């Protein structure tokens, strides 16, 4: 009901769905279609917009600040975020060591013409470096300025723990968001290991593919729609997912959901983006889109929200059989 | 192996969250129970409690089992304790036992409003 | 006694008299009146002025900052401060997370073209965001230099004192001053509450409003002058006040302290700001003006001071029948 | 529930305030009364006092009004710190009494000069 919540128990406020630019962004669609789904989005309210060092290369990073530059929309309305990780070829140019996460930040602002970012993450866990200077580095930046807060993304629960705990042992500042993905056919994260988290450390899940990359849109129902993700030159991996035994199975289970989509007079986006939001723990959702006509589509899913009753939600499970246990 | 502080009154505590979940009904065993004490602050559980008995109830942990009661803790502070942390009625049982106590039967009448009647003046 | 005096416990030495902007500064004044009460002000041996983002829409940081620099007083000469909390229509341009406390605190150094501020504060708390970023965000803007110290409005004594333990706890640097509402019909807080923080942890009380924006001065009782705050266009609800129930048995109240002033051979404006200086636990009281009249007949208060004797003080007590319960 | 800790000679204890505004007149549950000993600069109470007594002394008030003296204090130290403390003659006497002291009367004369000088005599 709330459009706008807390990034986990941070002060920071974000809107309920935010955009990404994965694939999209310097990739997919125009420069052009790219101002307009941002323009859009803004104008609906959502005040989040996520990307990584990694995507396009650093074009997504390029495209989003040259559009924020030139729309002039005031700095302190938006939260920006980027995630670190891989970086380039070199060997020292992957990874959350302190050399790394420095110069990535320092690299994907200087792309996104911007004095800092609101929230850098960790794109992903990092086994060959200690969890101390990871924090360290973090901490590093947001005293630099060059961020303002940091957060995790696909990191075990156990792994955000180990932050949160290095970060009070040496007073450095811990986590405040894990980037996790969720959906659908994605379940056990989310409703089984960050709760915890969530009452404990107060660290939020910013969830990511709320529609499996288009597979939950049911756009996939009868083969492969041309110019949708899956027929793109690179997303070969995603194409056998959807043609496969298992691909085959979940479009089925989408045939069955459409019913209660119908039931709560919405479309099965909507419906799958709200299911997201059903639980206090999920701060926000990263949509994607490649065209204005979805994301004007998938904002709906807040009118979907408070329609989502117990009821409903056991008779989703049911046709979904995959709800984790607990 | 993931370190737990415990913060009894300012007396503080360590120890590993696997020797704790070692025993799964108890207080601090159970996450759901003892996330009502959890300081994130100061990344620590605090009870505000007695001092000289909770080395013994981690010592229970610690130990796989041994509930012994600290000679200088009174048996009535120490059994309140040993409830208070939730540690079950088969420990509790074990030291009442070890600590000299055990009783247990009543036959009461068969209900017969005539032999439980005459039974109780007899 | 003494014209200068440590805001709380801390170094600072601010006059116990300071101007305020609320109101007038950018609104119902024009800059060259401004420029004036300022002046003279300053002439007279004031070094504190206190503003806020959100005076006007931050066009009274933009006006004091115009003085400060046509007049070239030196910086170190000055002690000016400014309020965080309302600096924008969008979600995340409101509170204390350290994302607004950052970027406000920017915009009016920005505005006030000044390199820092002396104490920067919360201008009231803020329940959606933890203790622990607020302080951090504050200790991070003095380590940067742009503030040299910071203050709570509008904070209730506990919450001061959880700022106090957070930063005791993560090494982090405590607040010194809280902006209390203080006049003779606002009472509770000053006198009863924060007291015992000042002895305490230190924190000391720059109280606003002490003629409760006109009201105390005698010149609503015969109704609402033209050109009076009150007459304002926007401030109704001071009206209100006046004309109400309360209103009425406050003026009625005035009638009776008149005869005090008398004694002590003041003016009612005299007589209520001398009386916010009678304890310690204050440490300046700042003016509100529209002219120079006030300001130079405002300033006079320090000659009062002296004869507010416990006798005195007892009477003011029995006219008033509000005196709080310890 | 504002945390409170008091540090008894370098050693460390913690409470919640509620615990200590149990007990108002005593010198931890007044204000004015602690006030003497706040150290600001480390957010605590200083006490330049005897050790292994403290531990009873948060206990009675943790307890509710339990004041047992420890077993490894003597009882002229813990009464001297019961008095410091100001728990007050009720919970003196109470002490006391539990320590297997109880004593009270004494008839003088009637302050008959004459009496009161035969009485003392005999
Ligand atoms: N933390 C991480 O490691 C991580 C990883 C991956 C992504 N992310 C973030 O999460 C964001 C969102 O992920 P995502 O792109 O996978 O999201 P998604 O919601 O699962 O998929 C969005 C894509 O599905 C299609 N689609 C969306 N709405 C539709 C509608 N109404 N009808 C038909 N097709 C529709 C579009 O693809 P086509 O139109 O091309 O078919 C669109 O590009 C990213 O952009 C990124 O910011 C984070
Ligand atoms: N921390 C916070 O949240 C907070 C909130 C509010 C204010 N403040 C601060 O406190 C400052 C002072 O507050 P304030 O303006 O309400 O103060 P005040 O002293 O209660 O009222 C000043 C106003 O009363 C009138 N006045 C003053 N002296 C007078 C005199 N001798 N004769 C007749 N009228 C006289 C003037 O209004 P007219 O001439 O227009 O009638 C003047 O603008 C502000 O400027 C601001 O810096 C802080």
């Amino acid at each position: 009901l709330q459009f706008y919540r807390n990034l986990g128990k941070s002060g920071l406020r974000v809107s309920c769905l935010g955009l990404g630019t994965w694939v999209t962004f310097g990739g997919q669609i125009t420069d052009e279609m790219a101002e307009h789904l941002m323009t859009l989005a803004y104008d609906n309210g959502i005040n989040l917009f996520d990307t990584a060092e990694v995507y396009a290369a650093g074009k997504a990073e390029v495209v989003l600040g040259n559009i924020i530059k030139k729309k002039g929309w005031r700095r302190s309305s938006l939260v920006i975020t980027t995630k670190i990780f891989w970086g380039g070829k070199a060997e020292t140019e992957r990874g959350l060591s302190r050399k790394h996460i420095i110069e990535g930040l320092k690299a994907s602002l200087e792309r996104l013409q911007l004095e800092y970012v609101d929230v850098v993450f960790a794109n992903r866990p990092d086994p060959n470096t200690p969890m101390e200077e990871t924090v360290r580095a973090m901490t590093h930046v947001i005293n630099q300025g060059m961020a303002m807060y940091w957060g995790t993304s696909r990191w075990s629960s156990m792994e955000i723990m180990e932050a949160y705990s290095v970060a009070r042992q040496f007073n450095l500042i811990p986590p405040i968001c894990e980037q996790a993905e969720y959906h659908m056919f994605q379940r056990e994260k989310v409703e089984v290991q960050l709760p915890e988290l969530f009452h404990k450390i107060g660290v939020g899940a910013m969830t990511w593919s709320p529609l499996a990359c288009g597979i939950v849109s049911g756009k996939y129902d009868s083969g492969i729609p041309p110019y949708s993700r899956a027929s793109l030159k690179g997303y070969q991996w995603l194409k056998d997912k959807i043609l496969s035994e298992e691909g085959r199975r979940q479009q089925a289970k989408l045939k069955e959901l459409q019913a209660i989509a119908e039931r709560l007079g919405c479309t099965l986006p909507q419906l799958a983006i709200a299911w997201c939001l059903r639980n206090e723990g999920v701060s926000s959702v990263l949509l994607g889109a490649s065209n204005a006509e979805q994301l004007m589509e998938n904002i709906g899913a807040i009118q979907v929200l408070p329609k989502l009753s117990s009821s409903i939600v056991h008779e989703i499970d049911s046709i979904l059989g995959n709800k984790p246990y607990s | 192996s993931e370190r737990v502080v415990i913060n009894i009154s300012g007396l503080r505590f360590e120890t590993q969250l696997k020797t704790l979940a070692q025993f799964p009904e108890t207080l601090l065993g159970d996450p759901k129970k003892r996330m009502r004490y959890f300081d994130p602050l100061r990344n620590e559980y605090f009870f505000d409690r007695n001092r000289p008995s909770f080395d013994a109830i981690l010592y229970y942990y610690q130990s796989g089992g041994r509930l012994r009661r600290p000679v200088n803790v009174p048996l009535d502070i120490f059994s309140e304790e040993i409830r208070f942390y939730e540690l079950g009625e088969e420990a509790m049982e074990m030291f009442r036992e070890d600590e000299g106590y055990i009783k247990e039967e009543e036959r009461p009448l068969p209900e017969n409003e005539f032999q439980r009647q005459v039974w109780l003046l007899f």
